[PDB]
């Protein structure tokens, strides 16, 4: 099951509440609750969605910063496959992007359908960014496939 | 020509399928609750000098199974919550259905989606829930229209759909669907 305080990060992200989340978090950095901060709905309201991805899909832009802030991982995936950065780009919400993109988000991701983020947005900047890092990810993971081939 | 698709959702025994009848039939029924129940019902209206064909599907089937629910609801247009008046545990889940719905449903604005609230079942005695106590709820929830009806004794349910359909239609004529 989930922890009360769990439940708590994962209600409170979902809403928005900027500050009970925040004191959530200090709450269990300072290890006064057990709460995984990666912790997956197991509700109705929430079936496999980390606080993170809750509050990107919702976009409530300061408990992502918290949360990212915070340590939580920024490549978990929900049931659908989908990481954080799928939902925020699928919304639209294309600062919540650049900070998933700023703590080194993965964009190559694929999820269940077979789509990465780049190609489930429709706002044509958004898109743009995660072409130029997708892109930039790909050439950095090919060199190092091909260094680690040519060399055992 | 626009086709709009209406997702009806609550804990069985709110009355769903019977608003459905009473809404498309004129007719207070809630018979072969295992083959439309489930299923799509569908309405031709008029919404605003729009000919709208409105698909109303009906969670009575209501398995637990997520996997349901994702294909199930996939592409709604709007969604309709409803409650027991007079069963005060009906209205403190549609929190959950709504979260359900939109994580599931996963529509590309969660926060502008047009749900509306059925107080359903407002011809009886008892009844445990506060009008201003629901409408607390729905403003609370970006300003939900609410409306209390009554399938039995047809109270409200043109007036709510009217809206839904509204509602609905401003949300669909931003990805566009006709036939
Ligand atoms: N008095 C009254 N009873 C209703 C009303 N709507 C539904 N019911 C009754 O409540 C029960 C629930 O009906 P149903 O439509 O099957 O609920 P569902 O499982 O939510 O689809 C049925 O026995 C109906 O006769 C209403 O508006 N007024």
């Amino acid at each position: 099951m989930n922890t009360e305080a769990e439940q708590q990060l994962l209600h409170h992200a979902r809403n928005g509440n900027a500050e009970e989340v925040r004191q959530l978090l200090e709450t269990m950095a300072r290890n006064e609750v057990i709460a995984d901060i990666n912790c997956k709905g197991r509700s109705k309201s929430n079936l496999g969605w980390t606080p993170l991805h809750l509050a990107c899909y919702f976009g409530h832009r300061q408990v992502v910063q918290d949360l990212l802030k915070a340590g939580a991982e920024v490549n978990v995936l929900n049931d659908m496959g989908d990481t954080p950065l799928h939902r925020a780009a699928f919304t639209g919400r294309k600062e919540l992007v650049m900070l998933l993109l700023e703590y080194n988000a993965d964009t190559t991701i694929v999820n269940g359908s077979g789509q990465t983020a780049k190609e489930v947005t429709h706002a044509e900047e958004i898109r743009s960014m995660l072409e130029a890092v997708e892109r930039t990810q790909q050439r950095k993971l090919e060199e190092l496939l091909l260094a680690a081939a040519r060399e055992g | 020509k626009v086709l709009l698709k209406v997702i009806i959702l609550g804990d069985s025994g709110v009355g769903k399928t019977s608003l459905m009848n009473q809404y498309v039939n004129k007719k207070f029924s809630n018979q072969y609750k295992a083959t439309i129940g489930a299923d799509f019902l569908t309405k031709e209206v008029m919404v605003d000098d729009r000919l709208v064909t409105m698909q109303i599907w009906d969670t009575a089937g209501l398995e637990r199974f997520q996997s349901l629910g994702v294909a199930f609801y996939r592409g709604a247009d709007c969604c309709v919550l409803v409650f027991d008046v007079t069963a005060p545990n009906t209205f403190k889940t549609l929190d959950s259905w709504r979260d359900e719905f939109l994580i599931q449903a996963s529509p590309r604005d969660p926060e502008n989606f047009p749900f509306v609230v059925l107080g359903n079942k407002i011809d009886l005695e008892n009844r445990q829930v506060a009008t201003k106590r629901a409408q607390a709820w729905c403003y609370s929830k970006n300003n939900i229209p609410y409306f209390e009806t009554s399938a039995k004794e047809a109270i409200n349910v043109e007036q709510a759909f009217q809206t839904i359909a509204r509602n609905a239609l401003k949300q669909e004529t931003e990805v566009e669907l006709y036939n």
